[PDB]
């Protein structure tokens, strides 16, 4: 039972047109003295929040704004069959710290994420206070009391128990403070994007590089208990079914229109999952820069193995670990269970790495 | 918001047997009893409950007849009180009868006073006037009223 | 098909504007094409130039180092290149302008699709060389003061030869419009 | 002199590439390689060389954002609207230590730090009041900045 689990991910697609700055230039990041082109990890995390992958076997993602004159009028639409109007209203008004009329604009502090089925929960509060005459006051308290019922709502917004949430304002304050579970760092490359060239000499004497089709390495990791606890007390199955989903998704998912660059042939570049007691990230194993074969992909791979042996060996990691790479690469030595698809390791995560 | 022009427009071109069957309400929320009238004002959003008892008002009026509310576009436009009382045929008792009136019989009186005067005036703005309907807008109805008979 | 290379500096006193950094080039010139490689530096502005004519340094046009070469290619064999270039189309003025001439004016209008500049890359080099690897480094627009805007976009990848006097004439005619103002050169390498 | 409110206004409408590529600098001087800023306060008097440095500070903090600065009118009873000392130190978001620091530093340097500052703090102020601050910006209207800032600051607390 580690409470940790370490999520690496080798993925090669397109380095161009994928997450640009202020002024239509792609982002990159400094990483040993080399230029890496980067994916930002807001990025990466909508990207797989508005996926089709997570709409089908997560659920429906948090409602992420600022406008509350036009949140109001969703949440009338969408629940007004279940509560009357005004106790939305006093709902909405209670938590935001704003008060909902009917005027145009409302405008909350920052752009908040929202679940609906927390809201409608809350509702139901609130009407309940109603008719047993509480104020705002003593019903704060008592929802102070039990905060896990709260967050059994998060499991129709587990993006947010995912990835967290603070407020500044309303009830929300001291009810909606919700601590994100999963970690994510900013996809870099593991190799040099700028052709590795100095064209001066070059011109006198007239591995192969790829240009169309970059390695990154993405890393995340999920704090189990934290997770349980963000969705109101689930149980680790519950956690590792979406930490599952997790490894699929930062496995496979691209922004915006493009996806993997041999997406119809094989289902994942390079996935290794490792359970721990304290996360751990694998970027330094491409801190020197990888230097292309035939191409950057098992080049990295390799990197990737040496580095895992000699960290697993130095700090003793004896913590459950699998692999799912179909490249033939010198093998990582330590005890790696392989696993032939994706699939399997899947199911192997599911499982609390055993299967 | 609900679109009003749209709606009058919507039962401006009506089906003479749908009119027919829509007219025959003594009472607005009768017309939950008839089909044809949630064939009508499915389109304006009567699906969300917080437009219903404005969408079943305004209807009410309408039917009045096909052509009893006549719409003109505005050089705020002409209210209610200020048509009926440019009509010439309300008596100024019957809208004080109808200030005091109480639920549902206030549209009753009010669509029998429609189908006296056949007003002119901006349908919008009595579609926002339907849409609020309290104690505010009944005084605003007697006070464009009495203003006008006034004048004229 | 001879040329010569140099990698120049211009100091960021006449490098502060695009069309300065021309004049400071053909001034250490008694035509050719450049690509910027580092744009201000504290000492100014670092360029490639390949051209017909010997450079020798100016008071604000630094030459670092010159060699000057001559270009054996041999079709068939795969090679390296980066090329900075402003994949255009040219319309008629949606906006309705008109010309001093009289009717309505022309204007050129970038390509901002991917699979757009790809296309007008493999077409620009034609029967020359077939691209074999490309990817279009999307860059922030360059502004100069008449007065206007270009927008570039720089290709590196992998090509194969198809017709070696043919490439030989591209890279020394410059590939694509604003040769004046950045674009053009074409840099080869051997894999 | 110069108009302020029109100058303002007119960043306000600036289109989005051109104020994108404005705030972009990191130095007044900088302001000069850029076509868009000279179109925006060529109509303010640009071409007059006095006006010119004023200018270059003027849009240099504008350049914090489209709106960053908010513009607040005096009330009719005041006879000044909100200094921006006053509206920094409102802010709650800035440090005495980052005022006493701007105030003592150097030519360019502090502008800078100014924008730093405006963009941490997005404060509202009578922006009339800061242009005129910013067209003559000596040793006085600095140590202006820190009075109203530490008076503020004591007299809210």
């Amino acid at each position: 039972m580690s409470n940790f689990i370490n999520i690496h991910v080798l993925i090669s697609h397109s380095p161009s047109c994928l997450n640009r700055d202020d002024m239509n230039m792609q982002k990159d990041a400094i990483f040993g003295g080399k230029r890496r082109v980067r994916i930002s990890s807001q990025s990466l995390k909508r990207a797989m929040r508005k996926s089709g992958y997570y709409a089908q076997n997560i659920g429906e993602s948090s409602l992420r704004t600022i406008h509350l004159a036009q949140l109001r009028d969703v949440l009338r639409q969408k629940l007004g069959e279940r509560f009357d109007q005004k106790i939305i209203d006093k709902t909405l008004a209670l938590l935001s710290g704003k008060s909902v009329d009917e005027a145009e604009k409302i405008s909350a502090d920052a752009v908040t994420p929202w679940v609906v089925g927390e809201i409608a929960w809350f509702c139901e509060q609130v009407a309940k206070a109603e008719a047993d005459n509480l104020d705002d006051k003593k019903l704060l308290k008592v929802l102070k009391e039990d905060i896990a019922a709260i967050r059994v709502n998060l499991q129709q917004g587990v993006d947010i128990a995912l990835s967290g949430r603070m407020a500044t304002s309303g009830m929300m304050t001291e009810l909606g403070k919700v601590d994100g579970a999963m970690s994510i760092a900013h996809a870099i490359t593991t190799h040099q994007v700028d052709s590795d060239i100095d064209w001066f000499t070059a011109v006198d004497d007239l591995g192969t590089q790829e240009f169309s089709s970059g390695v990154f390495y993405r890393y995340a990791n999920i704090n189990l208990a934290q997770l349980q606890e963000n969705l109101g007390g689930a149980s680790r199955e519950q956690a590792l079914e979406i930490a599952t989903h997790v490894v699929h998704m930062l496995a496979t998912e691209v922004p915006g229109a493009k996806q993997r660059t041999y997406a119809a042939f094989n289902p994942a570049d390079m996935v290794m999952v490792n359970f721990s007691d304290m996360p751990l990230s694998m970027a330094n194993a491409f801190e020197k820069a990888v230097k292309a074969k035939d191409g950057f992909l098992q080049p990295s791979i390799q990197a990737f193995n040496q580095y895992w042996d000699r960290v697993a060996n130095g700090y003793g990691l004896n913590g459950a670990a699998a692999q799912f790479s179909l490249s033939d690469v010198d093998p990582i030595t330590a005890q790696v269970k392989q696993m032939p698809t994706l699939e399997q390791l899947k199911s192997w995560v599911r499982n609390n790495g055993e299967a | 918001e609900i679109d009003a022009m749209a709606l009058y427009r919507a039962w401006q071109q009506l089906d003479n047997g749908s009119c027919a069957q829509i007219r025959r309400v003594s009472e607005p929320d009768e017309l939950r009893d008839i089909p044809a009238f949630y064939r009508l004002v499915q389109p304006f959003g009567w699906e969300n409950p917080r437009h219903q008892q404005a969408l079943l008002r305004m209807v009410f009026c309408l039917s009045a007849g096909k052509n009893v509310i006549r719409h003109q576009d505005k050089k705020t436009g002409i209210s209610l009180g200020r048509a009926l009382a440019n009509s010439g045929r309300i008596n100024e008792r019957r809208i004080f009868q109808l200030i005091r009136a109480d639920r549902t019989a206030d549209m009753v009186q009010l669509r029998r006073l429609l189908t006296h005067a056949e007003p002119v005036l901006d349908w919008p703005l009595m579609a926002r006037m339907l849409t609020w309907w309290g104690k505010r807008e009944r005084q605003q109805l007697l006070e464009d009223f009495v203003l006008t008979t006034n004048k004229n | 098909a001879w040329m010569y290379l140099s990698k120049v500096i211009i100091a960021r006193a006449w490098s502060r504007d695009l069309y300065q950094l021309h004049q400071g080039l053909w001034h250490l010139f008694p035509d050719f094409l450049f690509h910027v490689e580092k744009r201000n530096t504290p000492e100014g502005c670092h360029v490639l130039l390949q051209s017909a004519q010997m450079p020798v340094s100016t008071a604000v046009a630094t030459v670092i180092k010159t060699k000057q070469v001559e270009f054996q290619l041999q079709v068939g064999v795969p090679l390296y290149f980066r090329l900075r270039a402003n994949p255009i189309k040219t319309i008629l003025d949606n906006q309705k302008r008109l010309d001093s001439k009289g009717n309505i004016k022309r204007c050129r209008v970038p390509l901002i699709k991917e699979a757009e500049q790809i296309a007008w890359l493999q077409r620009k080099l034609g029967n020359a060389a077939r691209v074999e690897d490309v990817h279009p480094i999307s860059e922030r627009p360059q502004y100069f003061s008449k007065s206007g805007k270009i927008q570039t976009v720089c290709f590196e990848g992998v090509l194969t030869i198809n017709d070696a006097p043919a490439l030989i004439d591209l890279v020394q005619q410059g590939i694509g419009p604003a040769k004046s103002m950045g674009c053009g050169l074409l840099s080869l390498a051997p894999l």
